[PDB]
């Protein structure tokens, strides 16, 4: 195949791009490290992009008269070599070189925009360094809510929700179903140590708050594992929220049905709610319901047969010719098989809005019309970040806006897993847009009468108890009434003083009589 | 004063003004630690036998704190006429600079540092500590002069076991700082028969700005489950310039008594201390870094506003963090003797590619003012802690030593008197439930091991405590006892 030749196209104005293209298999020079395995998904992902590019440029009422071209890269999914064509799209035009200054102004970069990494460990080494010259970058993947601060990434736009709204929907469903008493369980990574940061606040805001607050460890080649349950097990919970990555759901749910477990009702995060290694765990139909929310978004319906097309035409001898006239050397070998595999993923249609977006962008700063468009000097990188808050840019026949923050607002379903022999399926009970509609007699509970479990506690003793305080946080009270044997001297001071020989004093006695 | 021409440079980044980069109110902690850096250069300078010939000078630079952070480092990698090639073999790039004396806040550290790997450009910083700095692959050219968070939280722990306290409360920034630090003591406490009553986030504010209800709610919340429980062992976890409000809600009402455990963040603040009203709460206690005196630089430093008016209390503290400069300074120094190969009194001179003086660095050893100065392989150097008490008598000290810490041995040592809050001078007490009888069982209680209940057992039992302690066995046999009775009487 002749792919790796067509990761640049020239034209007036040209974007960037960072994709996980490949894969790497102790430092003693200063030199860029060499991957060499091949990964499918990078590849989709970058001529997902190209075909965005074609279509802005065969399309006349987005920029007329103006040609498009793009500038691939690879990440490796590693910063070192992250870091390089990074500091490549910030140069001087046409020269090798990078200029230090006082700020941004003094620069000529060579490229427009970037559409950033997949991975949020990049975008936030990148952002910051972007950031600094006011570059517009737009990711596709990125899901993490420290993101979104205008104080350290004044020029990062994302594409995809924030991992603010599903906890937010959770507690709702939390609340809504009378749910006071939980335990939140997260994994070990950045992931769920700001998924937990984020839940409690969310959860102590509403009347929610938690028996047990642990993290549940990595499988970096087990006896933390056991504690944690135990801890569990330990405050009488019928609810219980995950927010894991999916090794660490796997590890966890392989322990559980290795032992004996109680059914409880899990609450799922989007990481390990649609895994078949999850899903395919012997005995996992004994551990209770699952339920969990998942996006709605539309999916590109010409991409299967672009592809193909795509890779008939590289096979064909002509075009490598004329296209003469390597970032990735390992995928001028590959076939139809090696990518079949993900040819219905759910985020070409991320990078492709995040194209579109960018393009839309460009059209409106340069004030274009229709069909010519007005005579300028070009248009420096740090001018579109002006038209790009509070932009509304059709993709797909779907209106899309972007915030202050810079995220987009997408809506939710909720999905519950229903087993049908030994195949567990995805059905919709729910829908949340701002706020949750749930539907209550399409639900079959793991209970023997099929009626709602519960996890509730007592937030107020009634008076002639004492009064136990329990919780992470001291939220709720367990209450015990002393018996005919005591008074309650005092609401505190949980102890109870024995009555008087001469005294009598029944069970609920504030005191006793004689 | 912020650049000296030299044969070889090193790179410094202090935070002058921190609250363009002339905007801010000034911190003269930084003043102080960047005349400690011009000291040593000096000091090495004069001596004729630690480099001969080879002269060496330096290059400042301000970072507000993390706020300017891209363009130091690009300036430092330059080699002339502000210039940087891009390429894919840096091995015969010869900087401007040799080395960085790293900034000071933990996230403009690792932000710097994920740049300068590319080079493998030497980094010492002096005041950041975070476990997430110990991962050689991602950092792989990064050192430091001062102990991690892991012995902060182990002195913390021994001072708790010293005394008899299993009952504490634990309170956190909303930060990294605070989460983490809070995550850690947790792990810790679970594996040392100590317990947490509760623990609870403070709202992030600043001083010199007015709050909404909500927070002043929280605040309210807050303070009054602090007076319901039985722990009176307070743990704090946050950054000055955000307590004020919390100490002046507290003092509004009339929380009196308990141990106030800080951590390096406010263990020593003047600010904070200066509040007269704090005296009457209780106790203050904290971990800080052993002071060295360094002899000759009161002269250097006093021979600028802000300086002379603190400079009583720059005289009774600050010397606390101007050893770690002063040995990241003398470390280089020896790491380019070896390099370069000079002897007592021949040099030689060389081209030094930044990539070399990491090798030699790692190895260094030497001696200075008594203490041992050596790289264990996760890149630290093992100094001393100490424990302070705060005494507002204004004679001495308002820091004053009462223990100290070992890092290479984990145990605390030479713990003198301190000055209780009680009523004869008897040590505060804190626990969840008071020890049992003699011949009585355990009832558990609770979710807490450490909290537990007593019951008395019934004629024809006796409870072994080398057995189960929370159920007694059945006297066997024709032996008979009663109640609480560990022995039978047949």
């Amino acid at each position: 195949l002749c792919l790796s030749q067509q990761l640049r196209m020239k034209g007036d104005y040209v974007l960037g791009g960072l994709f996980p293209l490949g894969e790497a298999e102790s430092r003693t020079r200063p030199s860029s490290p060499v991957c060499t395995r091949f990964s499918s998904n990078g590849l989709l992902w970058a001529l997902a992009m190209k075909m965005a590019v074609e279509e802005i440029n065969n399309k006349s009422d987005l920029l007329p008269g103006l040609r498009l071209g793009y500038d691939l890269f690879d990440t490796c999914s590693e910063p070192v070599v992250a870091m390089k064509p990074s500091l490549m799209f910030l140069a001087k035009a046409g020269s090798r070189d990078i200029a230090a200054y006082c700020n941004y102004t003094q620069y000529q970069p060579r490229v427009l925009a970037v559409i950033g990494p997949h991975s949020s460990e990049l975008a936030m080494v990148t952002g910051k360094f972007f950031s600094f010259f006011l570059m517009p970058q737009v990711s596709y993947g990125a899901s993490m809510e420290l993101l979104s601060a205008r104080e350290t990434f004044p020029s990062f736009f994302r594409t995809v929700p924030s991992d603010r709204v599903q906890l937010t929907a959770a507690a709702e469903l939390l609340q809504e179903f009378g749910w006071n008493w939980v335990a939140a369980l997260g994994s070990d990574d950045e992931y769920g140590r700001q998924g937990l940061s984020i839940f409690s606040a969310l959860a102590a805001a509403r009347g929610i708050c938690i028996a047990h607050e642990g993290l549940v460890p990595l499988p970096r080649a087990l006896g933390k594992v056991q504690d944690v349950l135990h801890q569990v097990n330990q405050s009488s919970v019928q609810v219980v929220l995950l927010f894991a990555s999916v090794h660490a759901a796997h590890a966890l749910f392989n322990y559980s049905i290795s032992s004996r477990l109680s059914p409880k009702v899990w609450v799922a995060s989007e990481a390990w709610l649609t895994s078949d290694l999850v899903m395919g765990l012997p005995g996992m139909a004994q551990m209770g319901t699952v339920l969990g929310f998942l996006q709605r978004g539309a999916q590109l319906h010409e991409f299967p047969q672009y592809v193909k097309t795509h890779l008939a035409l590289a096979t064909d001898p002509a075009f490598c010719s004329a296209l003469g006239e390597q970032r990735c050397p390992q995928c001028d070998c590959i076939t139809l098989q090696n990518v079949s595999a993900g040819l219905n993923h759910h985020q070409t249609f991320s990078v492709y809005a995040a194209v579109y977006s960018v393009a839309q962008a460009l059209h409106n700063t340069l004030q274009c019309n229709a069909s010519g468009c007005p005579a300028q000097d070009p248009v420096k990188p740090w001018q579109l970040l002006e038209n790009m808050y509070n932009l509304t840019f059709h993709v797909g026949g779907l209106p899309l806006r972007f915030d202050s923050s810079g995220n987009v607002d997408m809506e939710y379903d909720l999905k519950l897993w229903v087993w049908q022999g030994s195949v567990p399926r995805l059905h919709d009970v729910g829908r949340f847009n701002g706020s949750l509609r749930t539907e209550r007699l399409k639900i079959r509970w793991h209970t023997s009468d099929n009626q709602k479990p519960v996890s509730r506690c007592s937030r107020q003793c009634q008076e002639g108890q004492v009064r136990r305080v329990k919780g992470f946080h001291s939220c709720c009270y367990d209450c015990v009434d002393c018996e005919a044997g005591s008074y309650r001297q005092n609401p505190d001071d949980i102890a109870c003083t024995f009555c008087g020989q001469d005294e009598w004093s029944p069970e609920r006695s504030t005191r006793c009589f004689r | 004063d912020f650049y000296l021409p030299g044969d070889y440079l090193l790179g410094g980044l202090f935070s002058l003004h921190a609250n363009m980069c002339k905007e801010y109110e000034v911190k003269v902690i930084g003043y102080n630690l960047m005349q400690a850096m011009r000291f040593a250069v000096e000091e090495i300078n004069n001596d004729s036998s630690l480099l001969p010939g080879v002269l060496l000078g330096y290059e400042i630079v301000d970072v507000c704190y993390i706020s300017n952070n891209v363009q130091p480092v690009l300036y430092f990698l330059a080699h002339e006429d502000n210039l940087l090639p891009i390429q894919e073999d840096y091995s015969n790039y010869i900087s401007r600079v040799v080395a960085v004396i790293g900034p000071d806040n933990s996230e403009s550290v690792m932000t710097v540092a994920n740049f300068l790997s590319l080079f493998l450009l030497p980094q010492i910083t002096y005041s950041a500590i975070s476990d997430e700095l110990r991962d050689k692959v991602r950092f792989p050219a990064l050192l430091r002069t001062t102990p991690s968070a892991d012995h902060h939280i182990e002195a913390m722990v021994q001072l708790m076991l010293h005394f008899r306290w299993n009952w504490i409360i634990v309170l956190v920034s909303s930060d990294t700082y605070g989460r983490d630090n809070g995550q850690l003591l947790g792990e810790r406490v679970a594996r040392r028969d100590i317990c947490i009553a509760f623990q609870e986030t403070l709202p992030t504010l600043q001083p010199n700005q007015n709050m909404t209800s909500e927070e002043r709610q929280r605040l309210v919340t807050i303070v009054d489950k602090l007076q319901q429980s039985t722990a009176r062992v307070v743990v704090v976890f946050s950054p000055d310039l955000t307590l004020y409000h919390f100490f002046n809600e507290v003092l509004r009402q009339n929380f009196t008594g308990a141990v106030w455990i800080a951590s390096e963040s406010w263990a020593i603040d003047p600010v904070l201390h200066n509040l007269t009203e704090l005296r009457h709460l209780g106790t203050f206690l904290g971990i800080t870094i052993q002071s060295v005196p360094i002899p000759g630089f009161s002269e250097f430093r006093e021979w600028l506003n802000a300086t002379l008016s603190f400079n009583t209390i720059l005289r009774l503290s600050g010397e606390r963090v101007v050893y770690s400069v002063y040995s990241a300074v003398y470390a280089v120094a020896h790491a380019l003797h070896s390099l370069l190969g000079c002897d007592k009194s021949t040099c030689t001179k060389r081209v030094v590619y930044p990539w070399q003086l990491l090798e030699e660095i790692w190895k260094v050893n030497f001696t200075l003012l008594d203490h041992q100065i050596f790289f264990d392989p996760q890149g630290d150097v093992a100094l001393h802690l100490e424990i302070v008490q705060w005494q507002w008598d204004r004679s001495q000290n308002p820091f004053q030593s009462v223990a100290s810490y070992y890092p290479l041995q984990r145990q605390l040592k030479n713990i003198q008197d301190i000055s209780w809050h009680t009523i004869n001078n008897t040590i505060p007490m804190s626990m969840c439930s008071k020890r049992c009888q003699s011949g009585q069982k355990k009832k558990p209680v609770g979710i807490h091991v450490c909290c537990f209940e007593c019951i008395d057992c019934l004629p024809g039992t006796f409870l072994n405590h080398t057995e189960d302690e929370y159920e007694c066995q059945a006297c066997p046999n024709n032996e008979w006892s009663y109640q609480s009775e560990t022995s039978c009487f047949k």
